[PDB]
């Protein structure tokens, strides 16, 4: 959940 | 009336800065600008085509921030699924046109409360209009809004935050910058600094209705994906 959030956020 | 200190002026460097960066068009939105044609699930399309960027900009401005960029990942997934609306209204609040009476969107496109209603906003479009004319006179320039941003990203109230106290620190920094650069800019509007904070109030009631509306009422697929993760 929240990945697409999560991969945007890491780099 | 305490002006800013020099660790406050990179400061605000710092947040003007990230916003002039991550702020669509910078000062040629108005030239840019094109004007749109229950809920119309057709406007509903049009608009859900086109809140991805403007959602991506907030993730842009906030890893800019040295302050955000130090938090754990599960922190900055909160901060932003909680400020995101907050901010993209804000943005769209202070390009309000009174001669078109429209909001910018995406700093290209002019929409009307109406068409922003029919978008599927419903009250939303009428208190974001509502807070851009109010702003017409506050007269924000590039500095006060990313400090207003920087305010509502530092949100320690979300829920579910684990550094709530440091999230607290960073915005009692930014709320005592933002003041001191107000009393620096001496603005001709009374009571400034408080009407300021009531503006904050007013954006934190459209991000907790936003985020209330999604989960009310309504097939999901039909939503961008990263519009469905911030609700
Ligand atoms: C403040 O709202 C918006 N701002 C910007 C923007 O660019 N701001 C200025 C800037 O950042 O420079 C947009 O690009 C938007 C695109 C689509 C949109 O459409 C919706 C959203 C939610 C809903 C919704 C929410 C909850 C429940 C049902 C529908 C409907 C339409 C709303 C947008």
């Amino acid at each position: 959940e929240n990945a697409l959030l999560r991969y945007l956020l890491d780099k | 009336k305490p002006e800013p200190t020099d660790e406050e002026w990179e400061l605000i460097k710092t947040v003007t800065e990230a916003h002039v960066a991550t702020n669509a068009q910078g000062s040629h939105w108005k030239q840019k600008r094109k004007f749109l044609p229950k809920v119309d699930l057709e406007a509903f399309s049009h608009f859900t085509k086109i809140i991805t960027p403007a959602i991506t900009r907030v993730v842009d401005f906030a890893k800019k921030l040295p302050m955000f960029c130090e938090l754990p990942c599960e922190d900055q997934i909160i901060l932003l699924k909680g400020c995101c609306m907050e901010i993209m209204s804000l943005r769209a609040a202070v390009r309000y046109d009174p001669e078109s009476e429209t909001l910018t969107l995406n700093g290209e496109m002019a929409v009307t409360r109406g068409q922003l209603k029919n978008g599927g906003l419903g009250v939303v479009s009428d208190a974001i209009f509502d807070l851009g004319m109010s702003l017409s006179s506050f007269n924000l320039d590039d500095t006060e809004v990313a400090l207003l941003q920087a305010v509502l990203l530092m949100s320690s109230d979300r829920p579910g935050l684990a550094c709530v106290e440091r999230i607290e620190k960073y915005q009692d920094s930014f709320l005592l910058a933002f003041e001191h650069y107000i009393n620096y800019r001496k603005h001709h509007v009374t009571h400034f600094w408080p009407k300021l904070l009531m503006k904050v109030t007013d954006l934190r009631m459209i991000g907790a209705c936003h985020a209330s509306r999604f989960l009310h009422m309504k097939p999901t697929e039909l939503f961008p994906p990263l519009f469905l993760e911030v609700f």
